């Protein structure tokens, strides 16, 4: 009933990996158009949404929209079972109660074959709290992995400040302080490394040290992240890596 | 022993694996060679 | 200045502890002869035993005292294995040194068990030439005869 | 300087001059001059020369193998169920040539603070090494001994 | 009163490396001909005995013939000291306590010496005869290392099929089979590279995967391995030397 | 107020090799002539002396003395992002309380500066009792670091004896025994290995394996390492630097 053969299942992993630390349980509603998966913490304060096109996948036939509610530590105990050169495809019948992750490889003298239950998860819907942002930047995600894992140690909370289009990130700690300023900087010799700001109301958000922690982990699917930032909507920080789209919401905290 | 000794007929016929409490009795340092003592022969 | 005059009013030399005097004239008979032993005070609190050893102490071992000297407390929140593990360390270490003779203070004593004391002792007998021990104690009646055996006993009166 | 003190400048090293206990002390002394050593756990009250008659034994056994024939357990060094299911093993185990009659000797001194698991394990290494070396135990008191090891030891009192 | 010489450093640590990951304890025979060294693994399933000849050193007195036992990890982590460009120096004394190790080499300034002291084993000697195995065939080690890592994934035992001069290996499971056939052969180009056997009945036999992993680690000493099969006696894999020869003696299963 | 620039960025990463599993916590006294720092770990055992000098510094300009203290911990988890291309260059303000150290490239216009909080203890102190040893030797790093970790599988204490002559090493163990012994020699053609000696008194003192081994573990920072040896006063360990030395104080062990 579902039939869907990733490039190379390093993607699927890394896609994985990159909220699995954020979230437990997810739903995978899979659509003509793709898979969608959509899910919030348990202290309601993040939220995670999934979309992987069609385009990632070198053979895909679903016929019929069904959600698949399966948990992410048995996913990626599954999926740390994979080789470099081994393709993963997904396998789902018309009355899922049981979803086959075969392995195939180059040579037909190896093939893997794992199953794990579906689980009912109550799935909510599209949130559409997006509003226009009021500031929208973009900067390689290794940098701000490692931003984020440096000012983390003198606060449990961040800010982020973008007035005079300089992109500033101030945490003030009980036995210390720190304020890191990044300004629009456009390189020519490498199109990787950019910083792109554009401006049209001034922002003052405050969020988690562990909230950004988790965020960071996903630094491993895009070079470059796009963040957007808005007085009253939740922050949307998209990772673009050009096979499927994984975007996060984090609530301020006031 | 006393057993092994009237039922085999000499001493180094029988082949006993004395688990004493000197080592460690944990699954993952005896299971294998548990089940390998008792599914294949001994040499001799 | 603003502290409580328990510890402003301590004797800096063996001159200002006073009341006890045999304990005071042997212990200059020790240091005039250059033989120190392993001590043991005890007695009611409050007598001088730990001012009188910490005068004593810095009256020997000048400006590295603040290094080759280590006061301890069976009290603390250590355990057996921390405090064994400390003593071996302080004792068999042998550090950057203008005299040796290393020197424990241990207080309250009275609180160690059966395996600890003999432990003590042990390590007592096992670093006796580098390492001099002075536990310190309040009860006699609360350590162990072999404990007793090792150290030069000194009684501290009211 | 320092001076030694009588209590160790004195200290009998030979199991003769040791004083008390007579039959004991001759007993040993006959042992260690014909061999084949005994697990015994000499036991009794403190500073009556328990120490100093297991060490004057196990010297008047090995003689220049002193060194390499002896395992001295104490309260200093650990004493854990790891120390007896490795070390102890080990030494029972190690190839150390003698003159027929003598033994390896294991010493756990003040004996009566070793936990039970660590004695529960140590009666096994002790059955099965018997051919090899020999056990002596010294401890204050000799209650604090499981049953198992006294069923394998001729108690000293 | 030993005192072997080996031409190079590697060929010592490349022979104890071998059969250093299936037994722990080692019992050297050292004696006039040669150093010979039996050991058996605590399963005891499989028997590892290895044996030397005197051309395999530069010089070997051994004018007495004594045994040495000790552990496979010590010895291993001591040689594991030496450069591989160096002569080892085995030297040991009457009624042996302790075995010293010499690093010799052509810079004599840079020389270390080391002792291990030796293990109390009680050896089960064992009388290893010449008996009328049913087969008998030598084929590459590489190939035989390569079939056996592939095939151990399928399945815990590890099926042999000879018959109407074949060599089948055969590992069944529940995920599926692998089977690996090829025929007897004789190349000119590469000898070596030959597959040679000899037979006088068909044999069908089953054993570990784990122990035939174990056997062939030790395939880096042999460009090819001679293997010696019986309808009853247990399996020997033989490794062959330039001086000696070091075999395996594997256990049947039951029934 | 300071301004100490690394020309090259590996150079600290090199130092500090060293001192991230020695000492928890160490001061940086900065002065006009360089940086200097003095650190005693945890048991008092082993004693640890950093210099730099003008050398090592692109521009340097420390007219006023600096007292800064930090952890090497949160130093080197700020250090292991720099890339081999930028360059370092440290900034501090007047009574400082946070250390920034920045890092600019040449053909990119690549900054990246971090902000670190600095750690008090209020414990400075600076010794030299004694400097003339019995014994001078030196040889490579890494013959003296495999040598070590060698001989640290067979016991805890290592006996650096030094014979007429020769360079002995003898550790004795519960499983065995590992003598190693070195001559003096000179290779003309490659004398970074050469090994020098001169020896006026005989030398008998052990260590300890841990410590010594934390100290073989900074060979990074010199491939020869000078070795200081002298009876009755512990040994000094020596890596040389073109700006300045970092150099240990390990302390023997009572033997009789
Ligand atoms: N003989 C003395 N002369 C002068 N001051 C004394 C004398 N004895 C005690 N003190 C003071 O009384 C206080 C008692 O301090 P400590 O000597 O530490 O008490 P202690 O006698 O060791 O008993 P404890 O309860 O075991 S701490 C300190 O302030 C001492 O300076
Ligand atoms: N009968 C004796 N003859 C001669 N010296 C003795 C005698 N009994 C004890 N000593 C000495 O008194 C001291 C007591 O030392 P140990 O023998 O260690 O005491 P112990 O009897 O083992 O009891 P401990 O050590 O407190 S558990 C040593 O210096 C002995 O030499
Ligand atoms: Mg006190
Ligand atoms: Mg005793």
């Amino acid at each position: 009933m579902l039939e869907a053969k990733f490039e190379e299942a390093s993607l699927f992993k890394r896609i994985i990996d990159g909220f699995k630390d954020c979230v437990q349980l997810v739903n995978f509603q899979c659509k003509e158009d793709g898979i969608i998966a959509q899910a919030v913490d348990d202290s309601r304060v993040l939220l995670v949404s999934l979309e992987i096109g069609v385009e990632a996948f070198q053979e895909y036939r679903c016929d019929h929209p069904v959600t698949l509610g399966m948990d992410l530590t048995s996913l990626s105990k599954i999926l740390r079972c994979g080789n470099n050169t081994d393709t993963l495809t997904l396998i789902a019948d018309n009355t899922p109660d049981s979803i086959i992750l075969l392995f195939e490889d180059t040579k037909k003298d190896r093939i893997a074959e794992y199953s794990l239950k579906l689980m009912d998860i109550d799935a909510d819907f599209l949130k559409i709290e997006e509003l226009q942002y009021d500031s929208t930047l973009s900067l390689p995600s290794s940098e701000f992995s490692k931003i984020v894992r440096d000012l983390s140690q003198l606060s449990d909370s961040i800010n982020i400040m973008i007035t005079k289009e300089t992109i500033k990130f101030v945490a003030d700690g009980d036995i210390g302080s720190g304020s890191v300023i990044i300004k629009p900087f456009v390189d020519m010799e490498h199109p990787e490394t950019s910083i792109k700001l554009e401006m049209d109301q001034p922002v003052d958000l405050t969020f988690g040290a562990k909230y950004l922690l988790d965020i960071i982990k996903g630094s491993s699917l895009s070079d470059r992240v796009g963040i957007r930032l808005s007085s009253e909507a939740p922050a949307l920080f998209q990772f673009d890596l050009k096979s499927g789209f994984l975007q996060f919401f984090l609530a301020p905290k006031f | 022993q006393t057993i092994m000794r009237e039922i085999a007929g000499d001493d180094n016929s029988y082949q006993i694996y004395e688990v004493n409490s000197n080592m460690n009795r944990s699954k993952k340092d005896l299971l294998d060679i548990l089940l390998d003592f008792t599914t294949t022969h001994y040499v001799k | 200045e603003n502290l409580p005059w328990v510890e402003k009013y301590r004797p800096e030399t063996l001159d200002e502890v006073y009341g006890q005097n045999e304990v005071i004239t042997t212990v200059r008979k020790f240091v005039d002869e250059g033989k120190l032993p392993h001590l043991l005070f005890y007695g009611p609190p409050g007598t001088g035993k730990t001012s009188t050893i910490v005068a004593l102490a810095r009256e020997i071992y000048g400006k590295n005292y603040s290094n080759m000297v280590l006061e301890l407390n069976a009290s603390d929140d250590r355990g057996i294995d921390v405090v064994r593990n400390q003593i071996k360390d302080f004792a068999s270490t042998r550090q950057i040194f203008s005299k040796g003779f290393k020197l424990i203070i241990l207080d309250e004593a009275d609180a160690m068990t059966n395996a600890a004391q003999n432990a003590l002792r042990r390590v007592i007998e096992r670093y006796t030439k580098n390492t001099r021990f002075c536990v310190l104690a309040n009860y006699a009646h609360k350590l162990t005869p072999a404990l007793l055996s090792r150290c030069t006993r000194f009684r501290f009166q009211p | 300087s320092l001076q030694l003190p009588w209590v160790e400048k004195y200290r009998p090293q030979v199991l003769s001059d040791i004083v008390g206990n007579k039959e004991t002390i001759d007993r040993l002394q006959q042992i260690a001059k014909d061999g084949n050593m005994p697990h015994m756990i000499i036991s009794g009250m403190p500073g009556i020369g328990k120490t100093t008659s297991v060490h004057c034994l196990a010297h008047e056994l090995l003689g220049r193998s002193y060194a390499d024939g002896v395992l001295e357990l104490n309260a200093s060094d650990d004493r854990g169920i790891d120390v007896v299911r490795n070390q102890i093993k080990h030494f029972a185990q190690k190839k150390l040539h003698l003159p027929p009659g003598k033994h390896k000797i294991v010493i756990l001194d003040e004996a009566d603070s070793m936990t039970a698991g660590a004695q529960q394990a140590l009666r096994r290494t002790m059955e099965l090494y018997s051919n090899s070396t020999r056990f002596a135990f010294a401890c204050n008191q000799s209650n604090k001994i499981i049953e198992p090891l006294q069923s394998r030891c001729a108690i000293l009192r």
